[PDB]
């Protein structure tokens, strides 16, 4: 718990932490797939100008 | 008689070869249409040119 109780908080201030541990794992999966699809898109962008 | 046999058969042979050349030209024009549209890359068109040649 990351707030002093009975105090004024701001909009967007972090209150708790709910142990990600699975939301980290699927984020690692999505970042791992993005790291290859972005590379293939960046290579095909260079090859499309030479009609290869 | 050998020359008469050659005169008899070379007309059909050259008609068949000229039809083969015309069909290869039509295949090259179709591959060029698929390249200009954007479905085929340039290596397929270069593969069709030497098949015409």
């Amino acid at each position: 718990r990351l707030f002093k109780e009975g105090s004024d908080v701001k909009a967007g201030q972090q209150l708790y932490q709910i142990d990600p541990a699975t939301y980290e794992a699927d984020y690692q999966s999505a970042q791992a797939n993005l790291a290859s699809t972005q590379e293939q898109a960046q290579r095909y962008k260079l090859l499309v100008a030479d009609q290869a | 008689a050998d020359g008469l046999a050659a005169r008899g058969t070379f007309t059909e042979q050259l008609q068949a070869q000229r039809d083969l050349v015309k069909a290869s030209d039509e295949y090259y024009q179709l591959a060029d249409k698929r390249y200009r549209t954007g479905v085929d890359n340039y290596l397929t068109l270069l593969d069709a040119q030497r098949s015409l040649f």
